[PDB]
């Protein structure tokens, strides 16, 4: 090894290798804001693809305005 | 394996039958397709 | 926990295995085929391409298929209850639904499909080299199906599901991309036309270097199911070879790997060659040629010849090919050699 | 029980009659050109 | 300056070369054409 | 249980020998009755075109389209 | 040994040397980019943005550059097109200059990190041996992206410190860098407006922090931790490339679409505006408004602004092209100098004739002439024999409406149909093709190229991800297989 | 000049087909 | 005739460069002692 | 607001969570069920 300022400034950073939570933590949360950002991406989409038109919205070179 | 049972309502029944009643709707309408006249 | 309740049951080893990828393969893969086969029978693409395209319409095997959306509707997803159909199914299947839904699911199937080889591949404990082989036929149909008329006007200029109707869509390509004259093209077919060879010269080659284990003609039953021996001789193999063609395997890991090899990196050239032709960025001409075809009026080569070719291709289709179009062209227009 | 050999030369014979309908119907029906 | 331990050799044998060399030669027979143009 | 033994037991039949054909007549009737026809939008032999007109009901834009498609209809297409 | 594929796995875990590498590459990348600049300084011409802008010229850095503020070169001249602006250190020479130097420092930075490659932070003090606490590094580095992406959209866009970005009207006519005000409404949602690049980067910034905090603090679910092979870092590979071809599919496709992120005065038109007849509609409908102000045939197309008849050509449209047809847009069909004026062509009987347009689908399309009502009234003709409609026959002209051509009339068959042959192209202009030696064969923009790289290299790293992933699930079975039955 | 680059690439296809089959590692067994 | 004029040393460094990075790797491994 | 096109997005995707649902409710119970 080689130990140097910045190195041990930097060393907790870096320690708690193979640290991980017990059981199914955090995974239910998840989850969830995975099924809501898969909803938001399929809106997005569809509104780029006019399958999803919204008055106010429109999806044209003009809008810039 | 079991005192060779087996249940009538298996799970591969599934799998061969939604290929199967399909399958015979289509080739009882295709046929009486041929006697459609212009 | 319910979750490992779920696992156990799906991952449980039955006559059709199904797997988590099963509750998307299954879904999918049966409503694609299912979808095909419907319009295959009974929906039309009069409202589509003004064209019968279904058994109760009177085409048969050849001349049916699942046509594409009109070039109205665009990239549009065509969703049943979307704008278009707006719930309404019929009318669905008169704006070509059918096409988007056959597409689209098909796709989700063949990463169910994928996904099923790299579960099973874990279970059963073996090496993902299937997984990675069907890469190919994915990026084939990606870019072929869903990647290409992406760049174009309209899913309609995709390949509408059906025989003939793919048939279009190589003529197509050769008449309006040149796409025969492809650099990528090319390295694909010498994959499908060199695999396909590995496959018969591996296989032959085989068969007529077997031991003798049996006393029988029929050598099929004197196989052991239950490894040991090699049961043909890979050292007589390599000295035919090395006498008749002068180079020959030595190394059945190779010999196999490469059989992978070529194949799938044939249809992942022929795809990149399709992917430019999304944005039209083909492989149509060679300046050099033009320039002295030009100004050279009895310079000729099978290239030029060709491109005529191409000429009265899309001349003579692009009329009832783009109805979008309302093409007219007079019959004077049209390039024509003499007396033909 | 019914002998194998049977439930197929006999749900063969019955395929040869099925699609041999689709044949005939290419002289007859919409798929016809008369 | 301590001898780095994750280093091993590199190898390239006699087949692998022609196999090598076929390659880069065809492709070059191939794409020429359309270097030229 | 072994596919062989189903397909040879008479119980099968008995049951198959009435559903099977079942199946098939059903779709026949499908076809025979018209009802494919408005199931799909699928075209009648007297029904391409109007009795004058040669020209194609083809789709010309998106959202207005099954309103489009629906005057189609109209004119006895 | 190591088979010629292989030779990099010599860094799977040395976490200094990897770090060398990573450096190394960074270095290349932002090398490229600094020289790739001083490339196009040292051949693209600013003498015209209206009819020889950045897009014509095969420019592909240049846009880049604009499309964030830097618009202008310490040699005087400017994007829009003004004089007696000062850039001040930013110009593309100044942009260029500062990458050849961030490059130059990362090489060093390379070096160093090589030559101590085993300082003791990645030495667990635990084990003793390499390694490197991925979880906590992705919290970490996402922390610090989304704080920059905050940052970003904050200042840069909306110009409390900073250019803005590039804003132009729906015709490209107007373009130029101006601070974007946010959008969180709805409408901020559509890719059209710039107002949504603003608040995403807010929005998303903030999300950015929040969400990299939450990873520097809570630990990976042991179910996860071991599912996805966590603490392998040949896995944190599998996952990025999987989103970096997720990223490349979308650049790729707003490129090709459009949006306020490509605009056309940088990239160049889209192959839908020449499909929807796009820029031939705001013309008419400038045109016809002319005329209902009492204005002449003359003075209503003399309106038409130049920089608007060139997006109305199809040699703008950048599905014309080929795979081998190389360089700029002007090897093709030359240096545009001006707009020979609008074409209008008619018969003996006075009656306005309209030429057929080519369809991108096209490389030769006939020359063929249709009235209002659609019915064809005069043709180029390929059999003479038994030709109705030759331009000679029908007597056809050609007049001009502002423009060179300006009017003037043309009577001569040959003539005429030389301009009728142009007119499949849309608005006729007059080209320089000495300059460059063209050749007159269409080549795409880079709105095109660009769109075709990334769109392979995308699809070309799906195969990437497969192939990572799977040896990251399978590592086990690497190597091969073993015993049972 | 194109005609010399393609009978020169074509030359050393040639000359490898040569060394590979002539100049090949022998194939040892066992 | 009409070509393009980097297409020499494009076929050039296109058969070279990857040619040279072959040889120079079996050459290596050719010399390495036993 | 909530325009026609809005409202149909509503329909599939509430139609869409429901065969999620039928598919994972019946899943999860056979799945108890034997193992
Ligand atoms: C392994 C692989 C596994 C793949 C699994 C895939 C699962 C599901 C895939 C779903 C893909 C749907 C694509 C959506 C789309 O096409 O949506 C497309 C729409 C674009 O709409 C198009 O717009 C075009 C022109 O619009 C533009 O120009 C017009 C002309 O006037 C108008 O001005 C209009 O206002 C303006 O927006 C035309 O109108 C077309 O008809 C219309 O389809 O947006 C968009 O693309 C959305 C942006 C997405 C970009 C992603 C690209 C990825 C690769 C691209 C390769 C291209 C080569
Ligand atoms: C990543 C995207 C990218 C894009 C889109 C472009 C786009 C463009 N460049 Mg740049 N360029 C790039 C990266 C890129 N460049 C890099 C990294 C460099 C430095 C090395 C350059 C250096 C450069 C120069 C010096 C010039 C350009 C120019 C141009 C324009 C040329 C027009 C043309 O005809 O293209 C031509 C495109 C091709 C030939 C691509 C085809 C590749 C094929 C031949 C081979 C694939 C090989 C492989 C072996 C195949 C199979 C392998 C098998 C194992 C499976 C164009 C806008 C010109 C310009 O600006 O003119 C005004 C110009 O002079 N570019
Ligand atoms: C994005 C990051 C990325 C990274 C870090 C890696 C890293 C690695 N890959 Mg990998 N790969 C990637 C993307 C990536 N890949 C993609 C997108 C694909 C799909 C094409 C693959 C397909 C792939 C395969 C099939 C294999 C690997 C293997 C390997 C390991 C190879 C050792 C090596 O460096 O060979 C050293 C390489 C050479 C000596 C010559 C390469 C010459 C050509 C290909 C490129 C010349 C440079 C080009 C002009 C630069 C532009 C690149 C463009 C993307 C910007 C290494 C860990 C191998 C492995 O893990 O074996 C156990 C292996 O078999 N990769
Ligand atoms: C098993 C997997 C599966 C998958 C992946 C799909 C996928 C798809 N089907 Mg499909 N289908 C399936 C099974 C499946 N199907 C089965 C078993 C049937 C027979 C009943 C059908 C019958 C069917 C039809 C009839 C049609 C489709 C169609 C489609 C496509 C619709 C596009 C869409 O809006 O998605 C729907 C997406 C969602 C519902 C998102 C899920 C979101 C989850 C994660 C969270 C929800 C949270 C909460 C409730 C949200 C509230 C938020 C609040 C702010 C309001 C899409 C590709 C359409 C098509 O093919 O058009 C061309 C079509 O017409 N399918
Ligand atoms: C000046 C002049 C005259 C110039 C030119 C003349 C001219 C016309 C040249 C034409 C050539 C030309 C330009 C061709 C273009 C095509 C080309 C170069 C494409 C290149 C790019 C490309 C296709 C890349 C990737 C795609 C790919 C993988 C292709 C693979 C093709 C390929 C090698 C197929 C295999 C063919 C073949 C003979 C395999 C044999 C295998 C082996 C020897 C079998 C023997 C054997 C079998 C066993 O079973 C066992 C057990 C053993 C032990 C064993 O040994
Ligand atoms: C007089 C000669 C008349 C005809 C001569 C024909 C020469 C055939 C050359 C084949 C050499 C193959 C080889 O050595 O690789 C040899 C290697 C195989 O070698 C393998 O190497 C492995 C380690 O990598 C192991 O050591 C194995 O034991 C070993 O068998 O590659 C091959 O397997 C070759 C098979 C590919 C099929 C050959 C296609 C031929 C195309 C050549 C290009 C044609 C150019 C046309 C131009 C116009
Ligand atoms: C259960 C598990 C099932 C798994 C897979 C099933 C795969 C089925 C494919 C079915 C194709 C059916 C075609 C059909 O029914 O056509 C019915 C049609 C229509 O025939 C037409 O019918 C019209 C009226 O509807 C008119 O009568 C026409 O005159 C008549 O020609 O087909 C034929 O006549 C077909 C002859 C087909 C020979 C096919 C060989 C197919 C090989 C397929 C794949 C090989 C690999
Ligand atoms: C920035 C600039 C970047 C510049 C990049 C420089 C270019 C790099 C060039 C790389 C050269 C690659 C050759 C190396 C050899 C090699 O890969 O084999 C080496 C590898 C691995 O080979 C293995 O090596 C192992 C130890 O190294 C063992 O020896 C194994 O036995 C052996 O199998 O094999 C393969 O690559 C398989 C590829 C199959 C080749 C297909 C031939 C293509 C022919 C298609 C048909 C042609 C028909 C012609 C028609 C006329
Ligand atoms: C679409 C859809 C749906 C549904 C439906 C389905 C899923 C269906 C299916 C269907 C099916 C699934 C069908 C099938 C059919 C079939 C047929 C009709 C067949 C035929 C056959 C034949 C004819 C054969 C023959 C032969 C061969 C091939 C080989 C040789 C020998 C013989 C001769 C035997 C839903 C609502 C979800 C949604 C929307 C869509
Ligand atoms: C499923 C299956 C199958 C099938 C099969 C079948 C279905 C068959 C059939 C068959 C048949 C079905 C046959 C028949 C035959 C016949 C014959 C061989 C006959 C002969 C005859 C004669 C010779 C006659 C005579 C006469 C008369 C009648 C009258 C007039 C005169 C005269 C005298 C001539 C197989 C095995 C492959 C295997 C797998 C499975
Ligand atoms: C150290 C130093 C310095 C300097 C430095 C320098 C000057 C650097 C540079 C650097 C550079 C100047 C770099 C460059 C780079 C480049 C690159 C890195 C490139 C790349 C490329 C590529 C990769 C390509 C590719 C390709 C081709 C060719 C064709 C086909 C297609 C593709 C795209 C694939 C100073 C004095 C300040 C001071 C301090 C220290
Ligand atoms: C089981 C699986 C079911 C899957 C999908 C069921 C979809 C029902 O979908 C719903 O149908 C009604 C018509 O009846 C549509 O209603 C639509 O057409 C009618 C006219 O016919 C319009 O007045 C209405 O404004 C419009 O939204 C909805 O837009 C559609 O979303
Ligand atoms: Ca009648
Ligand atoms: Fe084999």
């Amino acid at each position: 090894a080689r130990r140097t300022w910045l190195g041990d400034i930097l060393r907790p950073l870096n320690s708690e290798y193979g640290k991980v939570a017990p059981g199914w933590g955090t995974t239910p949360l998840m989850a969830v804001f995975m099924g809501l950002f898969l909803v938001f991406l399929l809106i997005i989409l569809e509104i780029y693809n006019s399958t999803l038109i919204l008055d106010g919205v429109n999806v044209s070179w003009k809008a810039l305005g | 394996q079991e005192p060779v049972s087996y249940p009538i309502f298996t799970v591969r029944w599934v799998a061969v039958h939604t290929l199967a009643v399909p399958t015979i709707f289509f080739l009882g309408a295709i046929a009486a397709m041929q006697f459609i006249q212009r | 926990g319910w979750f490992d309740i779920l696992d156990d049951w799906l991952k449980r080893d039955r006559f059709v295995f199904v797997g988590w990828s099963g509750i998307l393969l299954f879904p999918c893969a049966y409503l694609a085929l299912g979808g095909w086969l419907t319009g295959t029978t009974f929906v039309t693409s009069w409202y589509t391409h003004g064209l019968a395209s279904s058994y109760l319409e009177g085409c048969n095997f050849l001349t049916v298929a699942v046509s594409t959306p009109a070039n109205s509707m665009g990239h549009s997803l065509l969703l049943l209850w979307g704008p278009e159909a707006q719930g309404d199914f019929t009318r669905w299947c008169q704006l070509g639904g059918l096409w988007t839904f056959i597409a689209l699911h098909g796709a989700f199937g063949l990463i169910g499909f994928m996904l099923r080889q790299f579960e099973i591949a874990r279970l059963v404990g073996v090496r993902p080299y299937n997984a990675i082989a069907f890469s190919a036929p994915i990026a084939v149909f990606v870019s072929v199906f869903l990647i290409y008329p992406l760049g174009q006007s309209s899913w309609f200029f995709a390949p509408s599901f059906g025989v003939a109707a793919i048939f279009r869509f190589l003529l197509f390509f050769q008449g309006f991309h040149n796409w025969t004259l492809n650099p990528f093209h090319m390295m694909g077919v010498a994959g499908v036309l060199g695999g396909a060879l590995l496959c018969a010269i591996h296989g032959a080659t085989v068969e007529n270097t077997l031991f003798q284990d049996g006393e029988g003609a029929s050598t099929f039953r004197a196989f052991n199911p239950t490894q040991a021996e090699e049961t043909y001789s890979m050292v007589t193999a390599n000295r035919f070879w090395s006498q008749i063609f002068g180079i020959a395997f030595s190394n059945k890991r190779w010999l196999h790997f490469f059989m992978l090899f070529v194949p799938v990196t044939g249809l992942w050239m022929s795809a990149i060659g399709v992917v430019g032709l999304a944005l039209n960025l083909r492989s149509y001409d060679f300046i050099s040629q033009e320039i002295r075809a030009a100004e050279d009026p009895e310079f000729e080569t099978f290239y030029t010849k060709n491109l005529l070719l191409n000429e009265g291709i899309r001349a003579w289709m692009a009329p009832q090919d783009q109805p979008h179009e309302n093409f007219v062209f007079p019959e004077e227009v049209l390039p024509r050699g003499n007396a033909l | 029980r019914i002998p194998l050999w049977i439930v197929a030369t006999v749900a063969g014979m019955g395929v040869i009659v099925i699609v041999g309908l689709f044949f005939y119907g290419a002289y007859a029906g919409l798929g016809s050109s008369l | 300056m301590e001898p780095n331990p994750n280093r091993q050799p590199v190898e390239l044998n006699r087949t692998s070369l022609y196999l090598g060399l076929l390659l880069i030669l065809v492709l070059a027979l191939l794409f020429s054409s359309y270097f030229f143009n | 249980r072994p596919f062989s033994d189903i397909i040879t037991s008479v119980r099968y039949w008995v049951i198959h020998s009435i559903t099977i054909p079942a199946l098939f007549i059903a779709g026949w009737l499908f076809v025979s009755t018209g009802l494919a026809y408005d199931v799909f939008g699928t075209p009648r032999p007297d029904s391409y075109y109007a009795q004058e007109q040669r020209s194609i009901p083809l789709v010309t834009d998106r959202f207005e389209a099954k309103q489009q498609v629906e005057t189609f209809l109209e004119q006895l297409k | 040994g190591l088979p010629w594929y292989r030779v990099h796995t010599v860094l799977i875990n040395d976490p200094g040397r990897l770090i060398a590498a990573h450096l190394m590459h960074t270095a290349l990348v932002a090398g490229w980019a600094g020289s790739m600049a001083l490339y196009e300084l040292a051949t693209f011409d600013p003498s015209d943005p209206v009819l020889n802008p950045m897009w014509r010229q095969g420019m592909f850095v240049l846009p880049f550059m604009a499309r964030l503020g830097v618009t202008g070169s310490w040699s005087g001249w400017s994007i829009t097109g003004e004089t007696g602006i000062d850039p001040g250190f930013w110009s593309f020479e100044g942009v260029a200059l500062a990458h050849i130097v961030l490059s130059g420092l990362l090489f060093l930075a390379a070096c160093w990190h090589w030559v101590y490659w085993d300082l003791e932070l990645f030495r667990d003090p635990r084990t003793g041996e390499p390694a490197l606490d991925l979880p906590k590094m992705f919290g970490i580095h996402l922390f610090l992206a989304g704080l920059l992406c905050f940052g970003f959209g904050a200042f840069h866009l909306t110009g409390l410190f900073g250019p803005g970005m590039w804003v132009s009207d729906p015709y490209g006519l107007t373009g130029s860098v101006q601070p974007v005000a946010p959008e969180w409404g709805p409408d901020g949602f559509n890719p059209y407006n710039p107002g949504g690049v603003v608040a995403h980067h807010i929005a998303a910034g903030i999300v950015g922090i929040i969400a990299g905090l939450f990873h520097i603090l809570v630990r990976p679910p042991q179910r996860l931790y071991k599912a996805l092979r966590m603490g392998n870092i040949e896995t944190v590979l599998s996952s990025s490339i999987a989103a970096v071809f997720f990223a490349a599919f979308v650049v790729a496709g707003t490129m090709w679409y459009g949006s306020a992120t490509t605009p056309i005065e940088l990239f160049g038109p889209t192959r839908y505006q020449w499909d929807s007849s796009y820029f031939q509609q705001e013309i008419n409908r400038r045109v016809q408004a002319s005329l209902a102000s009492g204005a002449t045939l003359e003075e209503a197309w003399s309106a038409i602004p130049e920089k608007l008849a060139f997006y109305d050509y199809i040699g703008n449209n950048p599905a014309k092209g080929g795979l081998f047809r190389t360089g700029p847009m002007n090897k093709g069909d030359g240096i545009a100098q001006a707009w020979k004026g609008h074409a209008v062509f008619r018969n003996k009987e006075g009656e306005e004739l309209f030429v057929r347009r080519m369809p991108a689908f096209f490389e030769s399309f006939p020359v063929i002439l249709t009235d209002k009502n659609g019915v064809v009234k005069a043709d180029i003709p390929f059999r003479r024999a038994e030709s109705k409609y030759s331009f000679e026959q029908q007597g056809v002209t050609v007049s001009f409406y502002g423009g060179e051509l300006n009017g003037q009339t043309f009577t001569d068959p040959p003539t005429v149909k030389s301009y009728a042959r142009k007119a499949i192209f849309g608005e006729i202009f007059e080209f320089d093709t000495e300059t460059l030696n063209s050749d007159g064969i269409f080549r795409t923009s880079p709105r095109g190229w660009f769109t075709f790289a990334h769109a392979v290299f995308a699809l070309l790293f799906f195969f990437g991800h497969i192939w990572h992933g799977a040896r990251t699930l399978f590592r086990d079975v690497f190597s091969g297989i073993d015993p049972e039955l | 000049m194109e005609t010399i680059t393609y009978v020169f690439i074509f030359a050393c296809i040639i000359a490898l087909f040569f060394f590979a089959i002539f100049f090949r590692e022998p194939p040892r067994i066992t | 005739m009409e070509v393009n004029q980097l297409g020499l040393i494009a076929t050039a460094l296109f058969v070279l460069v990857p040619s040279v990075f072959l040889i120079i790797l079996y050459v290596q491994t050719e010399s390495q002692q036993k | 607001t909530i325009t026609p096109s809005l409202k149909g997005f509503f329909i599939g995707l509430l139609s869409g969570a429901v065969v999620l649902g039928l598919t994972f409710a019946v899943l999860i119970a056979i799945s108890q069920i034997d193992k």
